[PDB]
RNA sequence: CUAAAUGCGGAGAGAUAAGUGCUGAAAGCAUCUAAGCACGAAACUUGCCCCGAGAUGAGUUCUCCCGAAGGAACGUUGAAG
RNA sequence: UAUCGACGGCGGUGUUUGGCACCUCGAUGUCGGCUCAUCACAUCCUGGGGCUGAAGUAGGUCCCAAGGGUAUGGCUGUUC
RNA sequence: ACGUCCGUCGUGAAGAGGGAAACAACCCAGACCGCAGCUAAGGUCCCAAAGUCAUGGUUAAGUGGGAAACGAUGUGGGAAGGCCCAGACAGCCAGGAUGUUGGCUUAGAAGCAGCCAUCAUUUAAAGAAAGCGUAAUAGCUCACUGGUCGAGUCGGCCUGC
């Protein structure tokens, strides 16, 4: 049994095998279903088997892990602060698609996963906010993905690439 | 394979032979190595200077089983002539519970990693003994 | 066109006949259409000044018998055969003036200095 | 009829490998995994075209013999053989 | 230890060769080619990758891949 | 070379029946007729006739059967050394120095190609230095010590799959 307090700010409650959290930012609903019983507690959600085997653990340091991710989602949330740049032509990066990278002629794209806000400022900073994590996570990967020369040209020659600064 | 000596025809010569070490004091130490096994004079120095060639520390390393077993092959044809003495030269015989590299040391072992390099050359799992 | 044939030649380097050999980058049955530059060793010619009958140049070939049809519908055909040596210097003619008419596709797309010289164009 | 003739012959979508990552344990750190998850090959399935009820799930449809609501045979010719 | 890589040791394949005669010599006439029909993969370029004596460039070696394409002559009956 | 010639075993011989999926030799067990009962081979959940039978355990691989020289903190079990709650052994934080770029050698090597030494200094610790790294430096760790962390940790031998 790992016991885990829960915040001033924030309200849990569970129905089985449902598991939702409220707060501020929003509300994460998650299902965890397996040899242990989630319950909570007037101050704290409980999570502890009745075995002690490996797999038995295994499953509760995710699920630990699960919850107190959807604690700091609602809290403070998830954002990502990417940073475009290019020696020589630059790059437009639009909510859209980004053209004119390393001059080349047709853009390279990515669909929008989930429904996560990427509002980018006509500077050189732009921001991937949303509620979902795996989301945010993606989103941001993919951006520099393809910013990533395919052909087999190595870096350091082509600076132009679209780094996040802060995780 | 009936145990074999000469008393035939010479053949080539000792790819072995360094002793290595000072025999003023006798020891009782060694390498036992469990089970039995034939190992060619050529395989026996392969793993004697290797652990030679890292006891750069000191010495008193010695070796009691040496081949005494020649070993004649065949190559072509057949319908004349036993065997010729050719790469296949004298061959030892280790028992399940010999010893044969053993080095006059007290409690200070630094050839244990020279007889871990030797024990990865002679086609038999060996162990380390103390006594 | 194929290989060990004759053809006359179309500039002025003192080659009179041509014997195709082969064709660069083209491997079939035996060919060689016009614009296709091929390695020959001209037949007849001035064996001294330098030594011309014997050696092995490349051309170009400009005029075949085979007809060609054009977006039309009409095809083309010629009496025998033609073609212009070039030197090393990246498809550059030896001789000075050329003889005998030329192609169109022949011009702006491929080359632009073989038109400048062609006194006559279909 | 043919030919050295002419007209036509996708894209895209989905799931994986190598590999690139996310979240996250066993080792309260870390980690692409071990459960889960986002992407990722001219190859896989399908799409498309051709053959095809002796495809044993060996089909279907309507109408034709249920005392008559047709059909086989026949005659003159083939965009048939 | 970044191509090359001796001595020695340990293996895989069985395309090569020598080849222990239970199978066929009461005989599945011989090599190679040719022509014709049917059923597969330990590959050079291109494509995707590993190592690098991979700084870059250009190369070396190795894995993967058939998707397409392997269409020709002179001497010799000759097969390589 | 699809042997000559010995040895053991086993079959073809003179063998049922029967299982092993099929089978010359593996296991068990030996033929009159018709018939009754009970056992052996083997099988016993269903087709299939016979218990989805008893006690205990393992594997989880569906392994249920090719598989090897070689590798493995996948996991379980056992023995043995050292360090352990008068703050260590490992984490985290910060040091890790001075003569000296030790001498020699080397195009260059200044802890870290190689050749020999390996002392001294300030001092809680700091090897003229165990590794990564540089063309050579530089840079990054370790050894050693302090604070914090507060607990099982570390080296090693054997056995099962």
């Amino acid at each position: 049994k790992a016991p885990v307090v829960v915040p001033a700010g924030v309200d849990v409650k569970i129905n089985g095998q449902v598991i939702t959290i409220k707060g501020k930012n929003g509300e994460l609903t998650r299902t965890l279903n397996d040899a242990v019983e989630v319950k909570h507690a007037d101050n704290t959600l409980t999570f502890g088997p009745r075995d002690g085997y490996a797999d038995g653990w295994a499953q509760a340091g995710t699920a630990r892990a699960l919850l107190n991710s959807m604690v700091i989602g609602v809290t403070e949330g998830f954002t990502k602060k990417l940073q475009l740049v290019g020696v020589g032509y630059r790059a437009a990066v639009k909510g859209n698609v980004i053209n004119l990278s390393l001059g080349f002629s047709h853009p390279v794209d990515h669909q929008l996963p989930a429904g996560i806000t990427a509002e980018c400022p006509t500077q050189t900073e732009i921001v991937l906010k949303g509620a979902d994590k795996q989301v945010i996570g993606q989103v941001a990967a993919d951006l520099r993905a393809y910013r990533r020369p395919e052909p087999y040209k190595g870096k350091g020659v082509r600076y132009a690439d679209e780094v996040v600064r802060t995780k | 394979q009936p145990k074999r000596t000469k008393f035939r025809k010479m053949h080539k010569g000792r790819n072995r032979g360094l002793a290595q070490g000072t025999d003023v004091s006798f020891g009782s130490f060694g390498l036992k190595a469990v089970g039995r096994g034939r190992l060619t004079a050529r395989q026996i120095e392969a793993a004697r200077r290797a652990m030679t060639r890292a006891v750069k520390r000191q010495g008193k390393i010695w070796i009691r089983v040496f081949p005494d077993k020649p070993i004649t092959e065949k190559p072509l044809a057949v319908r004349m002539g036993k065997g010729k003495g050719n790469v296949e030269y004298w061959v030892a015989l280790i028992q399940p519970g010999k010893v044969l590299y053993e080095m006059d040391g007290v409690p200070e072992e630094l050839a244990r990693e020279a007889f871990k390099l030797a024990a990865a050359k002679l086609p038999i799992k060996t162990t380390f003994v103390t006594k | 066109i194929q290989e060990q044939t004759m053809l006359n030649v179309a500039d002025n380097s003192g080659a009179r006949r041509v014997m195709c050999i082969k064709v660069l980058g083209g491997s079939h049955r035996r060919y060689a259409g016009v614009g296709d530059i091929i390695k020959i060793t001209i037949k007849e010619a001035i064996p001294r000044g330098k030594v011309k009958k014997g050696d092995v140049l490349k051309a170009v070939v400009v005029r075949t018998k085979k007809g060609v049809r054009r977006p039309d519908g009409s095809v083309i055909r010629f009496d025998g055969n033609a073609c212009v040596l070039l030197n090393n210097n990246s498809e550059q003619p030896i001789g000075t003036r050329i003889f005998g008419p030329v192609t169109r596709e022949l011009r702006s797309e491929k080359f632009m200095k073989i038109i400048s010289l062609a006194p006559e164009v279909l």
